[PDB]
């Protein structure tokens, strides 16, 4: 209760992350230089948020 | 390389002569007690071998003359002070002792007054412009001279506690004797409108949006 | 100076408080409580 | 007069009639308006409430003014008709916790 309240814009905004970056890493593993497994990680936490 | 606030072009309102007097007084006050404790006598001829002192007479028995560059100092003390447009606000009691209205030894203590911690850094970021227009004038002193460097010339954090005495008790002093005045200074403006209920005036929306920004360029790049 | 006889017959009792300089008088209040 | 005071520290002194109950205050060599008359049988004990804007703040100077007992003389039975100012180690400062 100590603050640590996001906006609801910041929640949407947060939801347009996820989304946008789903649409970069569609397909593009190959382009992605092993560092689709910073994409996989990246892609857990924001599930998680 | 330190630039010292230029503040030639300001000058000190009418209601601030008040206060230009009493302090040329307290600063003549204190003058002649570290005399007499030197030994300084009130003698007509200024010999020094004799310790005989003409200055020792009343402010008001001085001679205007040696009050110009007397008052220099306080001059440009207030001057530099108000440059950054602070604020000064005369209180009533000050005009009521106004019309109010052999050497008198006695001085003021003002060890034990002290000043608000808002106030203590007024005084130190002021006298960090003291010892800035100090610096500049030893800097040019010294580049004159074409030879040397002079170990307190380092900048002003470098100095130690020591070295920031002098500097800093003059500043005390004088905002001291300002505050027992009266004379309500503060600093030049405050908050006129903050704009909290903005959203993107949080940190995280900001960066989210410098994000979201770069990420979209990227996804553009990433089509090209 | 002050009258003995008086001085030893009064009953009037005296008590004071220097208030240091540099401290506001105004945040300094001085009297009797019970 | 307000401002200056500092050619001595500000010594408001509290006088007291145990036999009227007269509560009057002396500051600085001169009476102030501001008096208390009090009833019979009150115990009344030197206070000072103070806000510490400076390291020293205020002092208790047990002495005597003319023609005025000091405050021991009131306060101790056995220094009853001593005009000399006392403080035994008994009296000392209590604050409110």
């Amino acid at each position: 209760c100590s603050g640590g309240h996001a906006s609801n814009k910041e929640k949407e905004m947060v939801t347009s992350l996820f989304c946008k970056l789903g649409v970069l890493v569609r397909h593009r593993i190959s382009l992605f230089g092993n560092d689709a497994t910073s994409i996989v990680n990246c892609l857990h936490i924001l599930g998680q948020t | 390389n330190p630039q010292p606030v230029d503040t030639s072009n300001i000058t000190i309102p009418e209601k601030l002569e008040y206060f230009i007097n009493k302090y040329a007084e307290h600063s003549h006050d204190k003058w002649s007690m570290d005399k007499l404790a030197n030994g300084w006598i009130y003698g007509e001829i200024y010999s020094d071998s004799s310790k005989v002192q003409p200055l020792m007479k009343p402010y008001k028995l001085l001679s205007e003359k040696e009050k110009e560059i007397y008052r220099w100092p306080i001059k440009e003390s207030l001057k530099t002070m108000l440059a950054w447009g602070w604020r000064i606000e005369r209180t009533r009691e000050g005009d009521s002792m106004a019309l109010y209205n052999g050497y008198s030894p006695r001085a003021i203590d003002m060890s034990n007054v002290t000043l608000s911690r808002d106030l203590h850094a007024m005084a130190e970021m002021m006298a960090e412009n003291y010892h800035n227009i100090w610096a500049k004038k030893k800097k040019m002193e010294l580049e004159s001279k074409g030879g040397g460097n002079h170990p307190l010339l380092v900048p002003y954090d470098t100095l130690t506690a020591k070295e920031k005495a002098k500097d800093r008790e003059k500043a005390q002093d004088i905002l001291k004797f300002l505050q027992i005045n009266g004379y309500a200074v503060s600093r030049g403006f405050k908050d006129l409108e903050l704009d909290t209920p903005s959203i993107e005036k949080r940190f995280a929306y900001s960066f989210l949006q410098q994000l979201i920004r770069y990420v979209d360029e990227a996804h553009q790049y990433i089509l090209e | 100076r002050d009258d003995y006889d008086f001085l030893m017959q009064t009953s009037t009792y005296y008590y004071s408080v220097r208030i240091f300089p540099g401290q506001e008088p105004a945040n300094v209040w001085v009297g009797w409580i019970t | 007069p307000g401002q200056g005071r500092n050619n001595n520290g500000l010594e408001i002194g509290c006088v007291v009639d145990a036999a009227s109950g007269l509560l009057t205050f002396i500051a600085n060599g001169k009476e102030l308006s501001t008096y208390y008359q009090v009833e019979p049988s009150t115990k009344l004990f030197p206070a000072v409430f103070a806000q510490a804007t400076s390291p020293n703040v205020f002092q208790f100077e047990l002495g005597r003014i003319k023609n005025v007992m000091p405050l021991s003389a009131g306060l101790f039975k056995s220094e009853h008709k001593n005009p000399v100012p006392q403080c035994p180690p008994r009296l000392h400062v209590q604050f409110l916790s």
